[PDB]
This record gives C-alpha cells, structure tokens and sequence, in this order.
C-alpha cells in the first residue's frame, strides 16, 4: 500500500525483531485514563509509520521516548485483571508517549509475557532512534515527498493535474518514484538565477545517508523537463552548442567566490556524482543541471552546525565559563496563575536538551510534598511523580550534567521526604559530596562538566531547611548576591538588568568565577520572554526561559546551543575570561564608543527565494533581515515587495553593514507577507557560522518545525578592510592570538611541477611568497639549488554575465618577495568580472 | 604577431604512431581553439579536428576517428595531435591554426560556434612510404634526326623530394620547362629536365643538365648529344 | 553537411568582375567564408560570414547560395580559393576553385622520343611524348603501339600556365618492359587538341 514512510535505508532493525513487529505479539493494552486494560494483538504495519490493534491506530512519528517499567502503570491491578501469575514491573511494560504538539503528552503502554516485552521494546526503542535522526536532518525534501505521495494515495495514486497543483502549476496513475522526479524538475528548471550564476563561468563545450538526498532514466529526464518548462511561468529556463565547467573553472569558483579550497581529485570526485547525463561526466564537466544540482546539495547550506557534533576538546574549561541552556517554572503548560500542570512535560525540557530546572516545593496534603503555583488556581503534583520522571529521561540526548533548582515551602519533616526520595531515586547519580582533589585546595576552581558526564547537581541553601537536604549541596549554593566559587545567586530581571547597566565590568569579572541564573519578571501572566541577549553579553549563564511560548527569545535561545553538537555547553567568548585577550577586562558592551578598534564590513546578497509562502500561493513576499546584538549594531533592513509570486521570488538586493564583535551576533532571516503583515517563515543564525561565497538557508515556521521546501538562495561576503597604521583590528583585539595560530589557509598554487596543474598548499596567517615558493619546490632534490627563475605572478582573468562583450586580456603582476599572500588572497573581489589565480612562472 | 610553429611530420611506414605539435604565442592560448588542417597534394582541403583547449571537448571528423589523438597544454601554450597507426594516405601536409566563437546566444541558454579561421602555421609535410629514400638515374633525351631543336636528360626512381636540376651548370636557363615531379607506383618521383635550342648550335655546343638529389647526397652530370 | 565550389576553375583578363557559386546542402545560417591560398604557402582569410575584412572583395547571400564577387579582377588574385563553413562543431570545405588569366588558343608542339640504350639496359622502356607551349590546357593524348591503343601503362605530367604566353606544356610517358618493346615496331601518341582540326600522331620505329 505504497512506499515505506521511514526509509528502508534509515534503520538498523534486525531481521528477527522486524520480522517479529511486522508479525505482531501478544500484550496486554494499559489504560491508565479510566483504570482499565485489556488483551490486544499488537502490529506494525507494512511501511513503519504506524501501530495498529485489535480496533485503533498510532503514528509512529508522533512518539519521543519509550520506557520500560514506567511506575505509571500498576502491575498489580493489571495481574488481577487478567489473573497472571507475578509479573516483574520492571522488566515486563513498556511505554510510549506520543504527542502532536510540544506540550501533548497521551501514552500508550503494553504489559506482556518476558520475551515478548523485550522483543517489543528493543524494537521501538530502535524506531524510536530512527525518527529522532529524521527529525534532526539538515535536508527533508524526500521525507516531504513521501508524505505527501502516501496522502495523496487516499484510495488512488496522485494524477497529474493534482501534482501540478501541489508545486504550483497551472487521470493516469503515477508511480511515487516517476512522482520523485517530477519535483526534481521544479528544482532545477525554475530558478533563472542558477542559470544566470552559471553563465558566468562556463565555457564551450560538447551523518545523513546518501541515497536519502533527493539531488545527489533519460527519456523520463526529457519528459520531466518539458512538463516542468510548460508549467512554471515566471524565471523559468526552458542540441547545437552548450557550455559545461571543467576542473579549472570549478576550482576558479571554489577559490575565488566560495573560498573552499580542494585539490584535484578531490574536484574530480565532486565532479563524479552531480551529473546527470552521463555521456557529459566523462568528459570532465558539469552540464547545466549539474550546477543547479551542486548548489542546492546538503554539503552547501548556509549554517555549519547542520552537519555538527560534540568537540569534547573543549569542554574541559572548569563549569564557570559555559553557557548552560534553561527552563522557567518547567511544569506550567499556561499562564502563570491560571492552568495546568503535566509532569510528562518535565521530558519535553530534558529531550530537547535543556539542563536546569526548577522545584516549586509545597508542604503536602497528607506528607507527600507537592509541586503548584505558589496561591493560584493551577492544579498540583506528586512530587516523587517527577522526580522520577527526570530520572528517567535525564540523560536520553546529552551526557553532561544537569543543575536543579530547588524552591522550598515545606515542613521540615516533609524536606526530609524529599531528601530520601532523592537519595533513592537518584543515589549515585546525585553528587554526594566533594569528588575531586583539586576541590581540596587553597584555590579551588569548578570540575569541567565532562568530569562529571551524566551526573546531577542540586542548587539550593546550604547551612554554615533540614541538615538531611542540605547536606546533598556542595556545588551550587544559592547565597543572596551581596569559598566563592560555589556561591551561585539569583537575581529578578529587573533586579540584573539594573545591575548591568550600573556596573559592566565588575558583574562581567563576577561571571567569571561563578555562576548567576536569571528568570522572567513576575508581571508576567502570558509568559512573554525577555530578550536575553542583553544578559548574555556581561557572562550570565543560566538564562532561564519559558519553553511554551512562540516568541523570538525562544528562538534565539533555542538557535545559541545548536553549536556543539547541542549539549547545551558552549563556551563563553573567550574576552570575557581569557586573561591573554588583549580587551580582557576592557571591554563593555553596555559602551557605545570603541574608537580603538576596527568594525569588520559583511556583504549580505538576498539573491532569490523558492517557495517561501507555504500554503500560501499568491501574496507579496518581502524578506527582513536583521542583526540582533549589542546595543551598536542593532539594525534592521528589508527589500521591495514582489508580486503575486512565491515560488521563486527575484529581490537580489545587497545589505552591507558594519559590526564590531564577531562573536555574538545572530542574524534573524524572516519572510513577511507584505499586505497582511503575517510572518509566515523565519530562520534564525549565529553570525560566526555563515558560510561564505554563495549559499542556501532552509527555512521554519513559526512554531520552529523545518519547513523543507521554503528556501532562501543568498550570498555573504566578510570583508576586512587593511589595520593600516595604528590600531589593530576588533577581532584580534576581542580574541587571543592562539585562534589566528588555529587558523591556518588554503592557497590554491597553479604551475606546480606534477602532472597535476594546480596543488594546494596550507599555510599560516604569517605566510611570504618565500616559503610558500620553497613549498612549491621543496618536494623534490633533484633541483641541485633554488633557481630563482620561479616568481609567483597574482593572475587575474576577466569575463562576466555577457560573454558576448569584450573579452579582455588576462591581467598580470610580479609578487613581491616579502608580501604577504593572505591579503593578497583577501584582495579578489569577484564582482567586477574576476577570478583571481595565483601562478608559479619562471 | 601570432606565431605558430608546427613540427615533428615527415616519413614513416604504414602503421606506424606518429604526433605533430604545434607551438603558440601572442594570443591567449587558454582561451582559444586549436585545430589541424592538411592536403594531400594535388587536392582540397581536409579538417582534422578541434580541441576547445580549457574547455578540453574534443571533434574529430567522420573518416578518421580513432588513430588520431588530439591534446593539449594550456600551460604550456602547445598543442599534440597523436597519431596511431599511420596509413598511405597520412601522406600530406599538415597545417595548424587557431580560430575563435561567436556566441549567438538566443531566448533560452548560450551558443558557441566557430567563426573565422584568421591563422595558419608555417606548413608541415607527413609522409608514409612502404621504402627508404633513393636518387635517381639520369638519361639523355638525344634530340631526334633554320629549326629549334628540343632536348634533355631525364631523371627518375628517386624519393623522396627535391631533385635540383641545372644544364650546363646554370650557364643555359632560356627554354628550361622542367615538368612537375610525378610519383612513380613502385613509390619513387621522376622528373624531366628540357631545354629547345637551336639545330644549328647542335655539337658545336655540349649541353649538360647538372642534376642534384640532395637526400641522397647525389650529384650528377650528364651530356646530351645525337 | 555539404560543401560546394562551383566552378572549379576559370580565366579571365585582369580587371574584369569575378563571381563564384558556394551552394551548401542545407541552411547553414550564415557561416560561410572564403580562403585564398598561393601555391607554397599557407593559405588566407577574407571573410567571415558576409563580406567583412581587399578592398574590391564581397560576399552576398541568396537562399542556400554563397558568392564571393571581386569587383575588379587583378594579376596577382591567381590562387585558390575556399568555401567553409560550421554547423556546430564540424569545419566542411569547398571543392577549391582556382583563377587564372586567358588568352587565345595555341597548339601544341608535338615531339616524340624512344627509350634511351641506358635505360634498355635496365629492362624498363620508357616512351616520351611531349606536348609544348598549347592553349588551353585541356589535351587528349592517346598512345598506340603497332595500332594497339595503349591505356594504364603511362603517366602524364603537366605544367602551370606560362605566364608570359600562357600557354600550356604536357610530358606524357608509356612504360613497358623491355621484351614487350622489343615485340613491337609502330609506337605513336595522337594528339587531339582544340587548335587541332584533327588529331596528330608522332611515330617512331625499333
Ligand atoms: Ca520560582
């Protein structure tokens, strides 16, 4: 009945166990929402989307996390029920929570015979895994495909008057993967700028599994193409002589415009994949298809965190100095005086991979200390209830540790309740006492979180509340802000914002020894976030926020920790702490003056989108970008609004702007509907991993879901004007000298002897021709001495869009001995017809 | 300005590999085509290909595809037309030139062809013998029993070309109508020197045609007489 | 693709108008040129599509026809001239015509000489049969030996046209071994030649 919604390739499921899903099992179904359960033939239908019993149904996709023995269930009223001997809880249920949205949290969970439970959950389990990959691609397209395809299947096959309409065009059954290439030709036969990209270049002649990438027979081509010309209307490009890119022009581009820097097999490989009409492959080119193709590949999106993961050389840095991401009042699902109050949703925080919360502690009903809303309407919860249900789920994604934060309105008697729970529930988990020896000095200085990967940490009072609690906090105790570096104070909005404005360097050093959360104001009712960007910047680390709101902090929040693999632990910018930077201690944020320092220029170029109005056909597509950050270089921007388009939008206007700290600025790409007002896509992105040279920049929706088909083609530029005489430049001034050392460059040398024509060469910042040259010719002896007759010649050809103008003769120039390559390479500008070279002639 | 220099034709067997390069200058080669163009003798002209240089796409024609290889060296700015398996008719002369594209572009995608042909190398000669090289044997023409009378001294069963032919040492150049060498079908040329004078001057006057085969380091007298 | 040259070659007195016929297969669009070359040398451009550089050259186009049209013939324009053109990627010639001056006719002067005793040492016999300072070009010779037509057993070489009298020589020669030379009596080459009335036979014995 169609295709497999999860991918074939995607699992690692083995035969018995898939087998045994498909087939099915013998469980007892759990209803915990009227205290009832029953006998049911659980399944796992043909394509691995769904789960079926008898009678009812379950999307896989909607599941995120299974658990084994969850205390929700009571074994014993389930053996009594259905009057089974025994059965171990912890080793005989298993459990699942699915959910629509991020605060939907409806279970389903089995109760069956040993072998049957362990089949079933190391099954799921594995499903389970295979969806969280999914979710976490950078590029979908298929996934979207094939969603639709099965939609549309119901009882018939999409027709192709109904999948013209679905791309966005003006009653034979179609098979999904003819359907597949069909979009294929929506991609590459409907963006003109491609093309305009592309003849600029030519010349005449004639992690994520690879097979998932929709863009990686030729009778069917043809077909597609056509169909696709007489559907698209605008920027479309509907045999005698056509043009190609060999491995020199690629390389050309790939050292001039991009600035990656390959050598020749590698070129050739990347050559090899993209080209769909074979008989041009062997050539050596790249037809026009296989530019389009290379562009909008996996290995060309804007953000370098797509394809990212834990560097665990660097979160060795004692705990003082990483941010560490938060929650606000974690069981509130609404208001803060009126609504609920979902334990599950404690999962929600953790999976996503937050590392704080909080515990609004209440004297019990009957003993049993309970979580609510301090004098308000908002229902209550037991409290040994979540305080399993983060044991649990605590250390699913990440493996570093986590902080809870612990408010106390409860008796003595019922702090000591809490106080066991803890040591029972968690037991070594939970840090007891001092761990390390470095803690038993004159000096101490907070353990790295790798050193304690997996652990807990509990922030509350310590004594000089029962001693039972007290004595479980070492590490964070919370001291009202007036050794030092386990005082850990918290401070109102107001109260820190206040505290900023009045002093930045002092509370900027006081960040550096010890940490200092923060949480929204108490006017609040709506949660509306705060902006945290202005506490960042000083060294705040704990920026609590509240995670059920669809608002820019949330997003801002959420794109800070995308780095580092998304263990919520990146380093602090190292002027703030690092006593070998060269601003270190001098620099405030809250200034407005920096007359000793050099603002670097950014070149951005919104060229064109694709789709950027979902369901959304006509309308009036305007993109806003805009550079939150310091108080400096706030500043907004815009382009013309387009009409009656949205699926290829042609503004291609350029924002060039100047900033001054590289390290902590995010840009807000965000489309707007320009006659409603309505946001209807937004992409948020660190400015220190922006690829440059031409790029792609997949889109979100409001609620900060992945929308695969909206994309935004645009080009980005960092230009770093000459430290002429004097001062030297903001970024060597914020940072150390250790990064410059760190990055080293690619200098793409033609000329070098070999068969090949071109040989890279990696070279320092502080690199001359002289060394660069002994490079060239330190491979070989053969050579009885240097022959001076090798001189370095800063090439440069011109051409540009109308190949039918002039074309010019190629500039030349001798290199200088002593001059520097790096600026000479920062110097080519492709942008008035230039591609520089750098050539080795005698 | 340009210059291009072709080198590297001459003799070889039948099936024999041969390569003829030709050096460029003055006009970018990078970004220009390179091409081949020969002649048999006595006949039209032939292309042989068109190798788009950066670009690297090759054309050869459609009657000798295969035994010859094109190439070249953008660096350095020459180009290699190899050769496989040489047959009889490789027997001419082969012409190197550059051309350049007028791009025609129309309401769709870019156009390329090729637009005038506006150089020519110096000039080689190829060719294929199935021999070695060989002089001739020299024959009076006695003339036959006021009036003109016609003479000369014929030569043939030489290979390969030039023969220099002279009568009386130079001293005699009025008259000389010395024939177009003609290719002998056991593979040697043949050529005939003449020179009319009058009856009158017969015996009194010795002629003598000086005939010179330098290939085959031959020089030769011969006097023609009745 | 198709290439033609018609005419292949002609005469004409210095100053007057020529014109030659290029006539491809199929359109073409308007890649066509015309080359000259002078024996020994490599040859030139002229035009690229239509005219365009000579001061007296042109080129029009009519359909599928490409001339060339010099508008005053001139003493050096003797050479040979080219029609090429290039669908896509495919460089096709023309025939190849030559130009040359013209004069009235003159007849050949016909001599006949026998084979040399050196060379009937050798066992090869050679026949020569000259023709000398005629006009036009175009000549019959036809050898008969004891009144059997020879054919295949000879070669024929010819000269330019001479530039001061522009008239034409032609060296014919028959070879044979020498036992069948000594098998016959009667050898003779007949002539036949426009300035001829009819043709003219030289012969010789032994
Ligand atoms: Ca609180």
């Amino acid at each position: 009945h169609g295709t497999e919604l999860i991918p074939w390739y995607v699992l690692s499921i083995q035969a018995d166990v898939h087998q045994f899903l498909l087939q099915g099992a013998t469980v007892i179904h759990y209803d915990q929402d009227t205290h009832l359960s029953a006998r049911c033939f659980l399944q796992l239908q043909p394509d691995n989307s769904t789960l079926t019993w008898m009678e009812g149904i379950l999307d896989l996709f909607s599941v995120k996390a299974v658990y084994m023995g969850h205390p929700g269930i009571d074994i014993h009223t389930v053996c009594v029920q259905n009057k089974l001997s025994s059965m171990l809880l912890s080793e005989t249920g298993v459990t699942l929570l699915y959910g629509l949205q991020t605060t939907d949290n409806r279970l389903l969970h089995f109760v069956a015979p040993k072998h049957t439970a362990k089949m079933l959950f190391s099954g799921l389990l594995e499903l389970t895994t295979a969806v969280r990959k999914i979710r976490k691609f950078p590029d979908q397209r298929q996934q979207w495909l094939r969603k639709q395809y099965v939609s549309f299947y119901q009882y018939e096959g999409p027709t192709l008057a109904h999948a013209v309409e679905l791309f966005g065009g003006r009653d034979s059954n179609m098979s999904f993967i003819e359907f597949v290439e069909l979009f294929k030709s929506f991609s590459i036969r409907s963006r003109k700028d491609l093309k305009d990209i592309f003849d600029i270049y030519s010349v005449p002649c004639n992690l994520q599994p690879d097979l998932d990438l929709l863009t990686r027979s030729d009778n069917q081509r043809q077909i597609s193409d056509a169909i696709a010309a007489a559907s698209i209307v605008t920027n479309g490009t509907g045999s005698l002589g056509i043009f190609g890119v060999g491995i020199l022009q690629l390389n050309d581009f790939l050292v001039n415009c991009q600035g990656e820097h390959c050598t020749y097999d590698e070129i050739l490989s990347i050559i090899q994949k993209f080209e769909p009409n074979i008989s041009m492959c062997h050539q050596g080119l790249l037809s026009f298809e296989g530019f389009a193709r290379f562009l909008m590949d996996k290995d060309n999106f804007a953000s370098k965190n797509d394809e990212s993961r834990e560097n665990k050389k660097d979160l060795q840095l004692p705990l003082s100095y990483y941010y560490i991401e938060s929650s606000h009042n974690t069981y509130l699902t609404g208001h803060q005086l009126k609504g609920e109050s979902s334990v599950e949703l404690y999962s929600q925080v953790l999976l996503q991979g937050c590392r704080s919360i909080e515990l609004d502690c209440w004297d019990g009903d009957d003993g049993m200390p309970i979580i609510y809303h301090g004098h308000t309407l908002t229902t209550k919860i037991p409290f040994k209830e979540v305080v399993e249900a983060i044991d649990r789920s605590a250390f699913i994604t990440s493996d570093l540790p986590i902080i809870i934060s612990i408010e106390n309105h409860c008796s003595l008697p019922q702090q000591r309740k809490m106080a066991e729970i803890f040591k029972s529930v968690f037991g070594e988990k939970l840090v007891a006492k001092f761990l390390f020896e470095t803690d038993f000095s004159d000096d101490p200085m907070l353990p790295s979180p790798d050193q304690l990967r997996r652990k807990v940490l509990l922030k509350n009072k310590k004594l000089k509340i029962a001693p039972e609690l007290s004595d479980l906090v070492i590490y964070c105790q919370a001291v009202k802000f007036p050794p030092k570096c386990y005082h850990i104070s918290s401070l109102n909005e107001n109260a820190a914002k206040r505290l900023c404005r009045r002093y930045s360097q002092k509370l900027i050093q006081h960040t550096a020894c010890q940490l200092l959360r923060t949480y929204p104001a108490a006017t609040r009712i709506d949660s509306s976030n705060p902006n945290p960007l202005m506490f960042w910047l000083h060294g705040i680390q704990l920026v609590a926020l509240n995670y059920q709101t669809d608002d820019l902090p949330l997003h801002l929040n959420a794109a800070m920790f995308e780095a580092n693999g998304g263990c919520g632990y990146v380093l602090k910018p190292p002027v703030l702490w690092d006593k070998s930077c060269p601003m270190y201690q001098k620099f405030s944020p809250l200034e407005r003056d920096l007359d000793a320092m050099d603002p670097a220029t950014y070149s951005l170029t919104i060229i064109s989108g694709q789709n950027v109005c979902p369901s959304n056909s006509t309308g009036s597509p305007c993109i806003e970008v805009d550079v939150l950050g310091m108080p400096l270089d706030s500043c907004h921007f815009r382009t013309k609004p387009i009409h009656r388009n949205t699926l290829n939008p042609m503004w291609n206007e350029q924002f060039l702007f100047r900033v001054h700290f590289e390290d902590l600025v995010f840009l807000r790409f965000a489309v707007v509907e320009n006659n409603s007002s309505a946001i209807t896509a937004q992409r948020i992105i660190p400015l220190k991993a922006l690829k440059r040279g031409y790029r792609h920049l997949q889109l979100r929706n409001l609620h900060n879901e992945i929308l695969e088909i909206s994309s935004l083609f645009i080009n980005s530029r960092r230009m770093e004007d000459n430290p002429s005489g004097s001062t030297r430049p903001a970024s060597l001034m914020f940072n150390t000298e250790e990064r410059k050392c760190s990055q080293t460059h690619k200098v793409t040398v033609h000329g070098v002897p070999g068969p090949e024509p071109f040989a890279v060469f990696t070279i320092n910042e502080g690199t001359k021709a002289k060394q660069l040259l002994q490079q060239i010719l330190a491979v070989d002896q053969d050579t009885k001495l240097t022959a001076a007759d090798y001189f370095l010649m800063e090439e440069k050809h011109f051409i540009s869009k109308e190949k039918n103008e002039c074309r010019k003769q190629p500039f030349q120039r001798a290199v200088g001995p002593e001059e520097d390559i790096v600026q000479i390479l920062n110097s080519w500008f492709p942008e008035e017809g230039y591609v520089g070279r750098i050539v080795l002639k005698p | 300005e340009v210059q291009l220099v072709e080198s590297g034709g001459g003799l070889v067997q039948p099936g024999g590999s041969l390569r003829l390069s030709c050096a460029a200058s003055g006009f970018n080669f990078s970004s220009s085509s390179i091409h081949w163009v020969r002649q048999a003798p006595g006949k039209g002209l032939e292309w042989v290909a068109s190798i788009s240089s950066s670009s690297g796409s090759t054309s050869y024609a459609d009657s000798v595809k295969g035994r010859f290889t094109i190439s070249a060296d953008t660096s350095k700015n020459t180009a290699y037309l190899q050769m496989n398996s040489l047959r009889a008719e490789d027997t001419a002369v082969y012409y190197c030139a550059r051309s350049e594209y007028s791009y025609q572009y129309v309401y769709g995608w870019w156009y390329w062809n090729y637009s005038a042909i506006d150089y020519w190398g110096q000039g080689t000669l190829v060719t294929v013998s199935s021999a070695s090289t060989k002089g001739p044997s020299v024959f009076p023409l006695a003339p036959s029993s006021g009036g003109t009378a016609a003479l000369g001294c014929l030569v043939k069963d030489y290979f390969p070309e030039p023969v220099t032919v002279s009568w009386n040492s130079g001293a005699l150049t009025s008259g000389v109508h010395t024939f177009p060498a003609v290719l002998q079908s056991s593979g040697l040329y043949s050529l005939s020197s003449v020179v009319t004078v009058p009856s009158s001057s017969l015996g009194t006057q010795t002629y003598i045609c000086n005939v010179n085969h330098k290939p085959s380091n031959t020089k030769v007298d011969k006097k023609v007489e009745p | 693709i198709q290439m033609t040259q018609s005419p292949s070659s002609l005469s004409a007195s210095v100053g007057d108008r020529v014109t030659i016929t290029c006539r491809a297969s199929q359109s073409v669009s308007s890649a066509v040129a015309w080359y000259q070359q002078k024996p020994g040398k490599a040859p030139k451009l002229l035009i690229y599509s239509a005219s365009s550089l000579p001061s007296r050259f042109s080129g029009s186009r009519s359909g599928t026809d490409f001339t060339l049209t010099i508008s005053s013939l001139q003493p050096e324009d003797f050479a040979t001239y080219y029609c090429q053109q290039s669908s896509s990627s495919l460089i096709t010639f023309g025939q190849g015509t030559k130009v040359e001056i013209k004069r009235t006719v003159a007849a050949p002067s016909v001599f006949i000489f026998p084979p040399s005793d050196s060379q009937l040492k050798s066992g090869t016999a050679s026949v020569v049969c000259l023709l000398n300072n005629f006009y036009p070009r175009e000549a019959k010779v036809q050898w008969k030996v004891d009144n059997a037509l020879q054919s295949g057993n000879s070669q024929e070489s010819v000269t330019e046209q001479d530039s001061k009298d522009s008239t034409y020589s032609l060296s014919s020669t028959l070879t044979l071994s020498k036992a069948d030379y000594e098998k016959h009596k009667v050898y003779a080459c007949e002539v036949t030649h426009q300035g001829l009335s009819s043709p003219v036979t030289k012969s010789f014995n032994r």
